[PDB]
């Protein structure tokens, strides 16, 4: 397990995105692994059936060194602990860090903090 | 495929 | 109760997060070198409700502000409560950290409850 | 409930 998303909107139950290590390791490419977040059920965690969020709205990625990046794709926009992040600009992630996305709308706000599981860097 | 709605004039 | 101490994040899925406060006017008033302690427990007159665990204590842990801002922790339980994923002394105050994980219920999967502390820096300063 | 804790 790589690190636990709690979602403090209540939209959504605790989850945790994982990564075999060893494989890890094997992959050549500077970016390890993507987690793919969306209103698409295709997505690796799902941001629910909201229409103003984007099919395919951010991505979380595995540096090389065990490290977590955010990346936005999505029409509407994501914040980093309160701020709207610049859209296709990989963001390092730290301990606690909150994703929020749906803002301009009470309804359709999702926020998220991220747990950074560090038994797994340090297997890296 | 629902492609999502957009903000326009209020968009942040 | 007026600025913000820190966040205390749940991760385990039993609580919402929830915030601790102080104000700094009536925190210079006190004498005693700890100037406002926060209480955690099985017991709903404590500060944080821990739920009706009958394996956690009434009163289980303290978080005691320090005189320069410094935050605590003391360990009052039967069971016992751990820090980063170890067991403390019982009653041996513990320096926090940013980011700190304190946990209770351990020995019981099913039990255990996590906590993670953000600490507002900016408290600390004004104070 | 406020009983005595139950000890490991």
């Amino acid at each position: 397990i790589v690190c636990r998303v709690i979602c403090t909107t209540g939209q959504i139950p605790i989850r945790d995105l994982s990564a075999d290590i060893s494989q890890v390791l094997k992959e050549k490419r500077s970016i390890k692994k993507v987690w793919t977040f969306g209103r698409n059920p295709a997505c690796d965690y799902h941001l629910g059936n909201i229409s103003r969020l984007s099919n395919k709205h951010f991505q979380i990625l595995l540096g090389e060194d065990g490290n977590l990046l955010l990346n936005d794709i999505s029409t509407n926009g994501t914040w980093l602990n309160g701020q709207k992040v610049e859209k296709n600009s990989n963001q390092l992630l730290s301990q606690g860090d909150e994703i929020t996305v749906g803002v301009g709308v009470e309804s359709d706000i999702l926020s998220l903090v991220i747990f950074i599981n560090d038994k797994f860097k340090q297997c890296l | 495929l629902e492609v999502t709605e957009a903000d326009a004039t209020f968009a942040k």
